[PDB]
């Protein structure tokens, strides 16, 4: 696969 | 009806401003509105619409209950058409099941006494 996998932020990111 | 989050889950942005969702129960976040879980399908030959296809109509009538018209063919029934062919679906690899099982096996019976001709 050509695009990498993007995980999302992890929990408690700023707010 | 558009569903709230569940309890629990927040939207959210990412630093580029992207959405995603977080499950402060537990403490999780995830890219997948947990919503999806209801509106939409479990996999690729799964479908959320229960809708008749084309031409069939549902009915009713006090006596018999719920029952089905096909307009293209100018039938009724009383099975739900949806139901009747997923069985037989399910019939055609249960089938298939049963035929394959006894010829691996008796093939196998055949191998097996070649050396036991005895």
């Amino acid at each position: 696969q050509l695009m990498r996998y993007q995980h999302p932020p992890e929990y408690g990111a700023a707010r | 009806f558009e569903l709230p989050l569940p309890e629990g889950w927040e939207e959210a942005r990412d630093f580029d401003g992207k959405v995603y969702y977080i499950d402060h129960r537990n403490r999780t976040t995830s890219w997948i509105d947990p919503r999806d879980r209801y509106t939409k399908p479990l996999t690729f030959a799964d479908c959320i619409s229960d809708e008749l296809p084309l031409g069939w109509e549902e009915a009713y009538d006090p006596q018999v209950g719920d029952y089905f018209i096909d307009h293209n063919t100018k039938t009724t029934q009383i099975e739900d058409p949806r139901v009747q062919w997923r069985r037989e679906q399910e019939h055609m690899l249960k089938d298939y099941l049963v035929v394959a099982q006894e010829a691996l096996s008796a093939q196998k019976e055949i191998y097996q006494v070649k050396q036991q001709r005895l």
